[PDB]
């Protein structure tokens, strides 16, 4: 749920 | 001065010279100023006597942009820099989570604690950061080609906590190594909410504090340096008190005006 | 103290057509642009560097809110630096013209001329209107023109300054603290010159300039008793046929800047034959 | 051939007012 509301956080980590 | 110490504070600067762009070169597109609800308005207007600087631009050429804020004369004039902050803001924000992504320590760790040591600590690595271009001889922010310059009021200064912060921590001539040691306590704070493994992260400021504490024992003389790491801890409780009145701060702006970028949506919980 | 029905008349629609076409808050003047934020053929070059000083202003810009940006420009570091508050100047140039345009069309003795000399008229004194209208928002003791929201501002002694012709101008009729009435006469007596190449109706032309200056030395005799104003008309006179040497000149500058960096509107290509 | 040479002044010209 936490992923779920923060996608652009999420995916500058994963990069 | 153990080799562990020395690899763990390369780690951090070569982290901090990856991803600090201290010439801010990379700082662009960004937006300038153009050329019940009572109670909400009533405070977020002195919100806003409190985000005031004035804005210098210097082209390439040898130009010279200046911009003076306007004086609070009742509405949609306070908002006038907003849009500017929120960009520069960001930029800063990613540096931030660049200089997080880079170190092992915060790789390991799930993603959801990545996420919650992010959002806590966002606000206050960006002003550490700050510090580093801070002159505190012109009360001045010096971004590259952009700087920002205090409005003096009819001491005065050292009322506001995170200008008196910014003099204070400046005073204590810290080396880049200190700096990136604040980061990394601020950085991995156990006591963020949302934590899940705050065994991990309490052992992991630990490490750093001891580290920091080492290097100073270690780089610094003596008497005039004895109380330096105390110092330091008491700066970081500080910010830590200040990020969560900067925040407060934001949430009602963006209640009664939205302006915050979607990256900054998610780090401060907006909806 | 008297002037007589005709010359009342005749500086009545003046003053109207000042009135209806020179807004001198310049709060219709947007949309406009703003600096960023061989041998023979570098001799164009130094000459060009040259005509730009003193031409260098600051450039301050005061939002409606109370806030205020304000430009500085580079110092000449050899290039197109130089060139940076051109395309500005040619939007507030354009803006001014077309004022000087519709100051002339509401005059009856202009709109009976033919469409020719009229033409001729504007193209000829275009730049003479502008400047005196420029004149009247000057300040002389800060060195700036004072254009609504927007001010331009001389780079900071006076012998030197005096030593650009259009500067040593400006200061020079600022003293002269004219009134209205007397900046909108020398707009008629410099619009309706004979002597502009082009003019078919010569006559006509210089038979109306006439008129004006003698309206113009009537108004002075029934209010300048001072003797503050002696000579005042002929002074006025005098300025008219420096203005004159001053717009011969700086249209040379135009052409010489345009052919090295074009930056000229389409409006201004017209009026200086570009 | 003033006028032609001349579009926009000449255009200004006609709308009057
Ligand atoms: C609201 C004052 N402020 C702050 C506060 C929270 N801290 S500060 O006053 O020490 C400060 C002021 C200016 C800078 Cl550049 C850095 C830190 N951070 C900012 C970042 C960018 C800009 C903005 F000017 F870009 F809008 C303004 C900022
Ligand atoms: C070339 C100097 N200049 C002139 C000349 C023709 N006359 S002047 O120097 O008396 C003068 C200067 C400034 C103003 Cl506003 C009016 C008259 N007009 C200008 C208008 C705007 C700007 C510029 F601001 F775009 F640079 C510069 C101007």
């Amino acid at each position: 749920s936490l992923t779920e509301r923060h996608k652009i956080l999420h995916r500058l980590l994963q990069e | 001065l153990t080799e562990e110490q020395r690899m763990m504070i390369r780690e951090l600067m070569d982290a901090q010279m990856k991803t600090f762009d201290t010439t801010f070169s990379h700082f662009k597109n960004f937006r300038l100023p153009g050329v019940e609800e009572a109670a909400k308005w009533s405070q977020v207007r002195k919100d806003l006597c409190s985000l005031k600087v004035s804005l210098q631009l210097r082209g390439e050429d040898g130009s010279v942009w200046n911009y003076k804020p306007p004086a609070d004369s009742g509405g949609k004039e306070i908002f006038s820099l907003l849009p500017h902050m929120a960009d520069m803001s960001t930029y800063m924000f990613k540096g931030i989570i660049s200089f997080a992504k880079v170190i092992s320590y915060f790789r390991d760790l799930p993603i959801e604690d990545q996420i919650s040591l992010l959002k806590g600590a966002a606000f206050e690595l960006c002003q550490l950061r700050f510090n580093t271009v801070f002159n505190a001889e012109t009360g001045t922010w010096e971004c590259g080609r952009l700087s920002y310059c205090l409005e003096d009021t009819a001491q005065q200064l050292l009322l506001e906590p995170m200008l008196k912060f910014h003099y204070m921590l400046k005073k204590l001539q810290l080396h880049e190594e200190e700096y990136v040691l604040m980061q990394a306590i601020s950085l991995f704070s156990p006591d963020r909410p949302g934590v899940l493994q705050h065994r991990v992260v309490d052992q992991l400021q630990e490490q750093f504090a001891i580290t920091l504490k080492s290097y100073i024992e270690c780089n610094r003389p003596q008497p005039a340096h004895r109380f330096l790491f105390l110092k330091i801890m008491a700066m970081l409780t500080e910010l830590r008190s200040i990020n969560a009145q900067h925040t407060q701060r934001l949430l009602r702006i963006q209640d009664i005006h939205p302006f915050a970028t979607p990256l900054m949506q998610e780090l401060f919980g907006i909806t």
